[PDB]
């Protein structure tokens, strides 16, 4: 229908050659098609929602999800890459969604199609490597969105997978310190029975309490560094990119 | 990355001590004055490893912080100072 | 990692605080006082997660993950009525009718002991509902007797029955230096249990909480029932990242793993910058500086050469990191840390709920935070001074056997002595930590 | 710099009624607190914020605390300003009426209510970010008036040690009431001399000497002549309200007006004006202002010593006229041998919404000065005081509260208050002498 209208308009001015009026038709056509396109992208393809989902998941903007994946995949992560039950990851992803705020997309029209694009991949880092090293968590896009968005194209720079791995290393270490600190707390807790054992205990406990402090040195390192990137580089550049993408929202009175 | 690799390794050594400490406590549940001094030996041995690693880590971390600080860019000065 | 959280109210203090907590929480999640979603079902997208605090049923009713205990049915009933349709009545427990005061800690401890089976059965029933449970929020409020007594006995039962679940306790100290003649009883015995069993705790001072409530909500009509809103919001600040997650924490485990260097020293001291709740919209730069200002403390700590330790805050609102880093640098110069420590200071995201009223983000001064400092000891000492006199003289030691056999089995002298060692060690550990040599026992153990 | 008006006693509240009425006219705000302007033009070219808490709503809340012992004066104002005033900033000494016309009574009620009064003051300070100061409107010899002013001053001078609290002092013409009124004046004055910021004197005798010529006689009444008081107050803040680019602050204003830590009581003059203004030139207005006939203080001196002379001319001022007037004024002002005579002249603005503005091709203005004779306003009160409170009923039987813990706290408070006032007078005189600085600047 669109083309027919414009066809006619250009036919009407065909006698003019260009004579500016041609430009005027274009300016209107430009506006109409671009705005129409954007309505579609965010109405049928949920473009912004996809953008946020990618940031939330691949750039790890959502903490609950990432932890949900790790717990569900702990055996996978510990298991060598050489023999992984990779199909288990389908189950892990499904649960990680149910275990996180993401389930709000999974259970709703307009949103389920976005969440369904998430799909894990395994990196070949060599024999003896484990799921903790080789899990990369990808996302699959199809045109029309694969034509708009930057994606991990097979011949591209794989920006997201590389970033994922960077952030992943922080998550792995953070996972482990939380797990380990709870193991520590479980044992330091047995400080009541000591009334019948103190001669062989006072020294181990004093060392363990100081060890918790040493452990905290590493946790704060990881917390500070991970946070630095996320709250200084990623969020800042992200907020700027959405501001650009949000210009169509007429978000500013300025 | 090396600092991150180090923290991964720190967890493994802390875990080894946690398991040693666990068994020392189990042995006391069974025999109050036993809990073999060999376990205390291993505990202390793995602690020596943590401490050695701790110090080595800290020196590398210092260098990292120093390199961020003296490269230029206020962000690196701010980050480096915040790691102290 | 994060998981579901259960709130336990051991007495009227906690049960009153619950009005403030559940109102503020429901407010932030667009849940009404009837437990129902306040949002029209024309919009179904949500980006929060109510699961850790409410069961959401098929009628979009949100049932609080909380169990309320008392000896007085009226406080819980007041909450049930205030919020009729919000709370599940089966989560209401009341001790056999009776009364106690001062010696009410002993009585509390007894009702806990006598009824551990009934209270624990209610707790297990709620936990058994779900898989990913991660900890409890305990409203202990040490100043109260049966509140603290019950809380002390339940704490012991829970920390060993649920060794994997983090127990965080909220406890406010007495505003009166004269009631301490019996509140020091409650305190020494309750504090023993908190020190031995709790994983984390936040300490409050009713004198400071009352003064601040009156100063911020500028009004001479100062009350515990006005003040509890501050308690509700320190809690909502803390759980901000869980309820409204981002990428920084969203877990009790995560924050404690970064905020508590030793399980021995897990008593935190809260403060805040002005906020609205159930014109001073200063930059986050200023918020950070204002947050360590003694006038904003919810604990009277004096802050004379403030005794350092791990610092963590949240700035509520959408603010710029450059201000955060500039303020942090200044804070690093203002607040000291031991050389053995990591000298860590942290800032959370502070995202606001999408269901709140609109305000400019440049005016988002608001926030509440906690520091791990030895400046908690001075609170413990005011009790300590009071209790190192009544037990020493034997005042009221002949008036505590309120069903728990405190006097019947002559545990009178032993409960004091063991509890006294425990509270002293906490204070000594806080102080030992003040020196640079604190870690020498492991780091120069050549 | 935000300013909070303090309206103390019925005089202070009546003066405020006139002040706020003029402000509502200057900044076209109705009595309901709403802008009278269309919102088709969102730029107002003024700033109401220092005097009003412009809301997010079309509401301009006067930054004022309304204080009395008699709630009816405040109500008369609130009932006129129907939405304009915020009633939560209203305090009334409801716990007993003042026991007659004694500053001590006003003081005693303010003292008991000091915390409540301050709480209202801070509720309003909480609505100001850049709080700078206060404007106190009061009679000098009223019980509630001067007593409340005395309490407010003591409370505020210590609570806000870095803020500016100025005073607008209304002086009754001396009459027989002076047997009480002179101590109300004197003891409350002691408090002003010791604690207050720059103070301006309004002599009711002059308000009448003038109103007998410019007000619709017979109604030339002192509560009617509040328009003259209002004219000066609004003229002073005109540089703040419709700011130009020279003087935009109270601290800037006083930088050339206050020569020493001593509190100075300044003497205003004004001519010509319109209220419910056609001067010929600024040349003439400036020259006309250096004449006691335009003064609101009956100093009545033919050759007073002037210090710190300042004036503001508002309108289409020609700088040549100003220069010529300065040229002749420079030659006919008495001032000490130790200080070059610097007259400060500021040019202000007419409100963009002033109904008169479209036809103003004429100028008018105000002069303020430090006069060695300003203290003449206290002369009759002082002479009375010396004869009356030396030993009369007037010394002790009008005292309540701390002033009458014992007769000793009366006998000495009154004698000391007189001495504080005597010292004030002596210093205004010392400043008239060349020796004031000849025994300073060459002392080396
Ligand atoms: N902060 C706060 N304290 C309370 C509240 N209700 C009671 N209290 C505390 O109650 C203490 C006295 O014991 P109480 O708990 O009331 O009696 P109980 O039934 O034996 O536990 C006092 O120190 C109060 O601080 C409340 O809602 N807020
Ligand atoms: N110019 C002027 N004088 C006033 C006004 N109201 C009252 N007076 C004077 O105020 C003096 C005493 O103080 P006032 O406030 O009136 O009485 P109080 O409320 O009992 O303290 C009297 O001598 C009156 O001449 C007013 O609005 N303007």
């Amino acid at each position: 229908e669109f083309s027919k209208k414009y066809h006619v308009l250009y036919q009407s001015n065909s006698y003019r050659g260009i004579s500016t009026n041609f430009f005027e038709i274009i300016n209107d056509q430009y506006s109409e098609i671009v705005n129409h396109t954007n309505q579609i992208l965010n109405q049928k393809f949920h473009y912004r929602d996809v953008v946020f989902a990618l940031k939330n998941i691949l750039l790890m903007g959502k903490s609950d999800f990432m932890d949900a994946l790790i717990e569900k995949a702990n055996d996978i992560l510990a298991t060598p890459s050489d023999s992984l039950p990779n199909y288990k990851l389908t189950r892990v992803l499904q649960e990680a969604v149910q275990l996180s705020s993401l389930r709000h997309l999974m259970n709703s029209p307009r949103n389920s199609s976005v969440i369904n694009g998430l799909d894990a991949r395994v990196l070949d880092l060599g024999h003896g490597s484990v799921g903790w090293d080789v899990f990369t968590l990808d996302y699959i896009l199809y045109p029309p969105l694969s034509l708009v968005l930057n994606v991990n194209r097979p011949f591209g720079r794989k920006e997201y997978l590389r970033i994922f791995n960077f952030l992943w290393r922080f998550k792995k270490n953070n996972y482990f310190y939380q797990k380990e600190m709870l193991k520590s707390n479980d044992i330091i807790r047995s400080f009541k029975k000591i009334r019948g054992y103190n001669p062989l205990i006072r020294d181990i406990i004093n060392k363990l309490s100081r060890i918790s402090i040493l452990r905290t040195q590493f946790q704060q390192f990881n917390s500070k560094m991970e946070s630095y990137y996320l709250n200084c580089i990623i969020e800042e550049n992200f907020k700027e990119m959405t501001r650009k993408l949000q210009r169509t929202e007429n978000k500013s009175q300025n | 990355v090396l600092l991150l690799n180090s923290v991964y390794e720190f967890v493994k050594v802390y875990c080894n001590l946690n398991d040693i400490g666990y068994e020392i406590f189990i042995k006391m549940n069974l025999n109050d004055h036993e809990a073999s001094n060999g376990l205390l030996g291993k505990f202390n041995t793995n602690l020596k490893e943590i401490v050695s690693q701790y110090k080595n880590f800290k020196d590398r971390l210092y260098i990292f912080r120093a390199d961020l600080k003296n490269d230029g860019d206020e962000e690196l000065f701010l980050l480096s100072k915040s790691l102290r | 990692m994060g998981g579901e959280i259960i709130t336990l109210q051991a007495g009227q203090c906690g049960n009153h605080v619950g009005k403030f907590l559940w109102s503020q929480l429901a407010k932030e999640h667009a849940i009404g006082t009837d437990g129902l979603s306040q949002l029209p079902d024309s919009s179904t997208e949500r980006d929060d997660d109510t699961k850790p605090f409410f069961r959401e049923n098929s009628r979009n009713k949100f049932t609080p993950r909380a169990i309320m205990m008392d000896s007085e049915p009226s406080v819980i009933a007041d909450v049930e009525n205030t919020f009729r349709g919000f709370f599940d009545p089966r989560n209401t427990w009341v001790a056999s009718d009776g009364a106690s005061a001062g010696n009410s800690w002993a009585n509390g401890y007894d009702i806990g002991t006598r009824n551990q089976d009934d209270i624990l059965n209610k707790i297990d029933k709620e936990i058994d509902s779900t898989d990913n449970f991660e900890g409890f929020q305990l409203l202990h409020s040490v100043a109260g007797g049966t509140g603290s007594g019950l809380g002390s006995n339940l704490l012991e039962a829970l920390c060993d029955r649920y060794p994997k679940k983090i127990l965080t306790t909220y406890s406010v100290f007495p505003a009166r230096s004269s009631e301490v003649v019996v509140q020091s009883y409650n305190t020494i015995l309750a504090l023993r249990r908190l020190i031995e069993d709790s994983d984390a705790t936040v300490v409050f001072d009713n004198a400071s909480l009352l003064n601040i409530s009156g100063k911020v909500f500028r009004n001479p009509n100062i009350d515990l029932q006005h003040t509890n809103q501050l308690i509700s919001t320190i809690i909502s600040s803390v759980t901000n990242s869980i309820r409204f997650p981002s990428y920084m924490y969203s877990s009790m485990s995560s924050i404690y793993s970064t905020l508590i260097p030793s399980p021995e020293l897990h008593f935190l001291s809260p403060s805040f910058t002005p906020f609205t709740s159930d014109h001073k919209g200063h930059s986050s730069y200023d918020v950070m500086l204002d947050l360590l200002d003694p006038s904003n403390s919810l604990v009277s700590t004096a802050m004379n050469n403030p005794t350092y330790f791990n610092v963590y805050n949240t700035i509520i609102g959408n603010v710029e990191p450059r201000q955060i880093s500039r303020a942090m640098t200044k804070l690093q110069q203002r607040i000291k840390f031991p050389s053995w420590s990591s000298s860590a200071m942290h800032v959370n995201i502070g995202r606001r709920s999408p269901y709140l009223p609109l305000q400019p983000n440049e005016n988002e001064v608001s926030g509440m935070m906690l520091s791990n400092m030895s400046t908690v000891v001075n609170v413990f000492e005011n009790a300590c001074n009071t209790f190192d006199k009544v037990f020493a003289k034997g005042a009221f030691l002949n008036n505590y056997n309120v069903g728990d056999l405190f006097q019947s089995m002559q545990n009178v002298q032993d409960e004091f002595a063991e509890s006294r060692e425990v509270v002293q060690s906490l204070m000594e550990d806080y102080v030992a930590a003040e020196q640079d040599s604190y870690l020498d026992d492991v780091l120069v153990d050549d």
